[PDB]
This record gives structure tokens, sequence and C-alpha cells, in this order.
């Protein structure tokens, strides 16, 4: 089957410069009626892929001609004039040229933005929670930007590594930042035998730790 | 308008089959070829199969062949494809599409897709979610706003609805996707107000678990 190479993997653009994808085929997508069936699609977050063009430069109805694509044989490219917010996604060249049609591995776009320190927040167990013999302590890292964070878990001074789940949300069309939950769990035992819970994170906008806790008692 | 309506997510087991429907509405069915694609981890699209509603005519990808079986319904205008003996590699998200492609105008028309049905091959089994309540102590925020939140967790198999106030409140809310432990998943989400809205006026979680029939509201309180 022919195989599809494209490249970056991944670009960071600031609105309103040019970005540029490459897609190189293993066969050349000539046909031989002399046409080249190279499409290119974009796949936004949470939606179904679209089709942008097609027969290599040709746009399809309703895109921006912001976009354009080039290129002939096993080259080709695609770019955008003036990157917006709405190109956020993932971008894949397809070839219908030869059977069985194949697809690119994608490169994703995202939007190049200043710098944002995280908004942190802690929750200790819910009673709801406590009564069924669990105990998760709660961790919001929201809007910040560049996504690349560390975060750790100690309790009375000393990292945990187990019990943790974490997870990320893709870049934030509304204002390009990124968000992250991380979750500890233990028994509800274990949670009322020590005090202080701290959710601390390694980030770019801080030259030490960013850190948030509270400290469990009782009256 | 041309619209492409699939069908609900899928969990079955290994060995097993299903049959995924795409239903159409819009445009004449009998007149385009339908195609089937496949979306696995994220980033892996393949291309399965393509039928021509008007004569039954199929083709397939090797790959697939055994594999998938499409069949097309004029009088419903649904197009159909039953996935065989599922195992491991099956567990993706399947997409029916009108592409568009006219041979012989050698030109396109605008290629319409359906919203994507996930299918999960597991044996593992039907767990209803435990949702928590997340007020405030430090997650405060302080004054000016504060953030709550609601934990899901401990269900199977994905996926799981959560909505704050109804849908009504759905700007600074933040849902995670969820991820899989010991065979059961774990989701939050956030919401930030501002400290003129919460405790004064009530936020409430909503979750729907569809695979064990669990709908449950829970109330933020301090
Ligand atoms: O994704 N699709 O449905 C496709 C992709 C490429 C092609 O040539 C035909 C159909
Ligand atoms: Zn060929
Ligand atoms: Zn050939
Ligand atoms: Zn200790
Ligand atoms: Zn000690
Ligand atoms: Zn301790
Ligand atoms: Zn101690
Ligand atoms: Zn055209």
């Amino acid at each position: 089957d022919i195989v599809m190479t494209q490249s970056p993997l991944t670009l960071s653009v600031t609105i309103g410069q040019p970005a540029s994808i490459s897609c190189k085929s293993s066969q050349s997508l000539l046909y031989s009626n002399g046409k080249t069936y190279l499409n290119w699609l974009l796949q936004r977050p949470g939606q179904s892929p679209k089709r942008l063009i097609h027969l290599v430069s040709k746009l399809d109805s309703g895109v921006p001609d912001r976009i354009t694509g080039s290129g002939s044989g096993t080259d080709f490219t695609l770019k955008i004039s003036r990157v917006e917010a709405a190109d956020l996604g993932v971008y894949y060249c397809v070839q219908g040229t030869h059977f069985p049609y194949t697809f690119g591995g994608g490169t994703k776009l995202e939007i190049l933005r200043a710098d944002a320190a995280p908004t942190v927040s802690i929750f200790p167990p819910s009673s709801e929670q406590l009564t069924s013999g669990g105990a998760s302590v709660v961790c919001f890292l929201n809007n910040f930007y560049p996504k690349d964070i560390n975060v750790k878990w100690k309790i009375d001074g000393s990292e945990r590594q187990n019990g943790v789940l974490n997870s990320w949300t893709d870049q934030d069309s509304k204002d390009s930042t990124y968000s992250m939950s991380s979750t500890l769990t233990l028994t509800k035992d274990e949670y009322e035998r020590h005090n202080s819970y701290t959710c601390e994170a390694t980030h770019k906008t801080s030259t030490s730790p960013i850190v948030k806790s509270f400290n469990r008692n009782e009256c | 308008e041309m619209q492409l309506q699939q069908s609900g997510a899928e969990l079955l087991r290994p060995g097993t089959s299903v049959k995924l429907s795409c239903k159409t509405s819009g445009y004449i069915f009998t007149s385009y070829w339908i195609h089937w694609v496949k979306q696995r981890s994220g980033q892996g699209l393949e291309w399965i199969a393509r039928i021509y509603p008007g004569t039954g005519s199929t083709y397939y990808n090797e790959k697939f062949k055994g594999k998938a079986t499409l069949t097309a319904d004029k009088s419903s205008s649904t197009a159909y494809m039953q996935l065989s003996t599922l195992k491991s590699e099956d567990s993706a998200v399947y997409f029916c599409t009108r592409w568009g492609f006219i041979p012989v105008r050698e030109d396109y028309v605008m290629d319409y897709w359906g919203q994507g049905t996930l299918v999960t091959v597991s044996s593992a089994k039907t767990t209803a979610p435990s949702v928590y309540p997340l007020a405030p102590v430090c997650g405060d925020t302080t004054g000016s706003s504060v953030t709550l939140g609601c934990l899901v967790k401990g269900y199977f198999p994905e996926p799981v609805t959560l909505t704050w106030n109804s849908g009504s409140l759905s700007s600074g809310v933040h849902t995670f996707p969820a991820v899989l432990q010991s065979d059961l998943y774990t989701l939050s989400s956030s919401v930030t107000v501002t400290s003129s809205t919460w405790p004064s006026q009530s936020i409430t979680c909503n979750v729907a678990h569809p695979a064990s029939s669990t709908k449950v509201d829970k109330k933020i309180e301090p």
C-alpha cells in the first residue's frame, strides 16, 4: 500500500503567521488519466474530519482561500497564509490514486501564545466518598501555557507516587490555554492518618514549584 | 441539508459481532458512494470500504475482507457495516461519510460525515459511576471567583454525560477526558464562577451513564 509521511508532527504558530505542512508518498500519486488525487483534511477537536482540498490544489466549497495546496509526484505541501484560531486541530493528507486509499499520520497545529501561569485549586474528599471507605484529593491546574508541566503529590512532606490519576484537556480554542486534573486516591483510613496534602507543580512561569495545600484535621 | 446520523457507542464481547448504522437524509441516497473510515487511539486513520447504495456494489480494503460487510437499505436510506468476530484491534471510532467524488465529472461535491461510533471490545462488566461534589476549602481561589468540581468515578464503559445546571452553565467549565484504571474509568470537571454567584445561587453537576441507565444530579453545597 502507499505510505504517506507527514512532517512536522506538530507545529506551534502565532495567530497571523503562516504555517506549512509537508506530505511525501512512497509512489507517485499521478493517476493514469493524468490527475493527481491528493486530499488534505482537518479534524478539529471533538469533530469529524473535513476535506479542505482535493486534486492537490482545489479548495472545497466554503474553505477560506488562506489555505493553499501544492505539489506533484510524491511531494505535497499545505500552506495556511495567515493562521487564525479556528485553524487549531490535526491535518491529514490522503491519497486516492492507488487502492487501497491511505492517510498520512497527521500534523497537529497548536496556537502559540503568551505564557500563562496555572490557577491551581485543591479539594479534599467529600463526605459522601469518605462514607464509602474511599478518599480522593483533587487538584485542578487551570488555564496555563505552555502545555509542559510537572505535578507531584506530597503527604506530610513525602512524595506519593501511587494512586495518582492525571488527565489533560486539549488546547482551548477560546484562549489557547491547557488545563489539567490530578486526583490522588487513598483509603479513608490512611487519609485520616495524615495531616498535610500538597499538590506541587513545576512550570516555565516560575523558578520555584507552584504549591497548593491543605491540612486536614478536626473541628 | 445533508445529515448522516450514526448509531450509539457499543461495548462488545471478544469474538462476537456488531452492526453499525449510518442513517442519511437531505440527498438522493442511491446516487452517491458511502465510505467507512476507522480511527484508532487518536490520529490513526484507515479506509475500510465503500458502497454504492443504488446498485449494492462494494469494494474493500484487503485488510478488511471478511472483517467488515457493508449493506444499505434504500427504503430507509440507511447504510450498515457489520464487524465480525471482534478482537483487540477492532476497538476504535468508525465514521461513515458521503465522500462526494463524481467520477463522470472527475470532480467533487461537498463531503458530509457522520458523528462517529465508538466500539469497545471488552469482557469487563458494566458498572455505574459514583458522583462526588467538590466544594472548595483551599480550592476557593479566595474571593473574586471560586471554582467547584465534580468527580465521577468507578464506571464502565465509556461514555458518561456531565453538564452543569442542566446545560445552562457552559462557560468556565473544564471537563477532563476519562482515564481507565483497573477496569474502571474516572472523569472530573471544574467550573469557575464569581464569588457573587456561589453559594448564593445553586450550582449542580448532572451526570448520565447510558450503559447502566444511571442519571444523577449532585448539588455543590459548602
Ligand atoms: O476518507 N475517505 O472517505 C476517503 C479518503 C480518500 C479517498 O480517496 C476516498 C475516500
Ligand atoms: Zn497503484
Ligand atoms: Zn497502477
Ligand atoms: Zn509520614
Ligand atoms: Zn510521621
Ligand atoms: Zn503522614
Ligand atoms: Zn503522621
Ligand atoms: Zn473541484
